[PDB]
């Protein structure tokens, strides 16, 4: 189910 | 082809197995260890694997496990760890769990000879975790020995004094003594105030080159680059923080960290590889979202945990009051009984 978008555990933002 | 994807999860102080599906991402497995452990403040940490070809690497937490050459074993091996350090921990370890985890990494790193330590600092060290593992020093229990079943300093230590396990001991003890008091999680907190002044604390090394072939070490560290002579990897030839970089970017071997003024040149090194490039750049993404992140206000998640962190040692300083008074009213009555 491989929604999230990031490397790490958290957002980077633009 | 195999019909399990079994899986072994190892933190600093605890074994997870799990087993996953072929489509199971990174995220997914990532989410599955911190719920088990009971970790909040997630951001700080990651997944490490060894690769196909021998390589530590970071999971992804964006792509599927099956897709990233982990080597292939029953379970699979991953090492639970702190990836990214803060740039202050009495100010961004908010939870004791979050703190023990960096304790016992730091403290891995000291004692294997990974971050360097000076020997006084490292007696010192070692004394916060005594203080921590044992409590209180009582003399009617700790013995000659107490901590002869202890590693408790970095072997460069060791072997560069001609102190033998009973001389060391009683250094450690001299400082153990001193912290009578001390609760075992502000003894944690004391050890990484002091790594964290380290040298060599946070810091991720890549080996490089200048255009002329001369070897250096590249640094990515919470606040920025550096770049180090071959030999000494504590003190940087220049310093590259966030505030001054312009641009970072890479072209196959080549990497360019332009700067912000504009009478200093690019400085371009080369890396054996193009993955480890993007290794670099990556974690440089990392840190400075982190660094820019601490600089925005809170969100309502920390600062829940911020009112949770301060109402639960508030209570615990009031209890611990109420003990020792308890125990006061206890000993005086023992005394006014022989009367
Ligand atoms: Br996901
Ligand atoms: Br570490
Ligand atoms: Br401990
Ligand atoms: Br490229
Ligand atoms: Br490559
Ligand atoms: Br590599
Ligand atoms: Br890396």
């Amino acid at each position: 189910g491989g929604s999230w978008k990031y490397p790490d555990a958290f957002e980077l933002s633009g | 082809m195999p019909k399990t994807i079994s899986v072994r999860v190892t933190t600093m102080d605890a074994e997870l197995e799990f087993a996953i599906q072929p489509n199971t991402t990174g995220k997914q497995l990532f989410d599955q260890v911190v719920k088990t452990i009971g970790l909040r403040e997630v951001w700080f940490f990651g997944l490490q694997y060894q690769d196909t070809k021998g390589f530590s690497t970071w999971l992804k937490l964006n792509k599927k496990v099956t897709a990233q050459d982990v080597r292939k074993e029953s379970p699979l091996l991953f090492k639970f760890r702190a990836k990214f350090y803060p740039e202050d921990v009495s100010e961004e370890l908010i939870q004791d769990i979050t703190q023990r985890l960096f304790f016992l990494q730091v403290k891995e790193g000291i004692l294997n000879d990974d971050i360097y330590c000076p020997p006084e600092t490292a007696v010192l060290l070692a004394s916060y975790a005594v203080q921590s593992k044992y409590g209180d020093f009582n003399k009617e229990v700790h013995k000659s020995g107490y901590l002869a079943g202890d590693k408790l300093l970095p072997q460069r230590v060791l072997e560069q004094h001609k102190l033998n396990k009973d001389q060391w001991e009683e250094r450690i003890q001299v400082w153990h003594e001193e912290h009578r008091g001390m609760l075992r999680e502000d003894a944690v907190l004391e050890y990484l105030k002091i790594a964290q002044d380290l040298e060599m604390y946070g810091v991720n090394y890549f080996s490089i080159k200048n255009k002329k072939g001369s070897e250096l070490w590249l640094g990515v560290d919470a606040l920025g680059l550096n770049i180090y002579e071959q030999n000494d990897r504590l003190t940087p030839k220049i310093g590259f923080p966030w505030s001054e970089i312009r641009n970072i970017s890479f072209n196959d071997k080549k990497f360019v960290i332009k700067p912000i003024d504009k009478k200093a040149p690019d400085f371009v090194f080369y890396a054996p590889r193009l993955r480890i490039n993007k290794r670099i750049l990556a974690l440089c993404m990392g840190n400075h979202e982190l660094y820019m992140r601490r600089r925005k206000p809170d969100t309502i998640e920390v600062q829940q945990m911020k009112a949770q962190a301060r109402e639960e040692k508030h209570q615990k300083q009031m209890e611990r009051a109420m003990l020792e008074n308890e125990k006061k009213k206890r000993e005086m009555a023992e005394k006014e009984k022989e009367k």
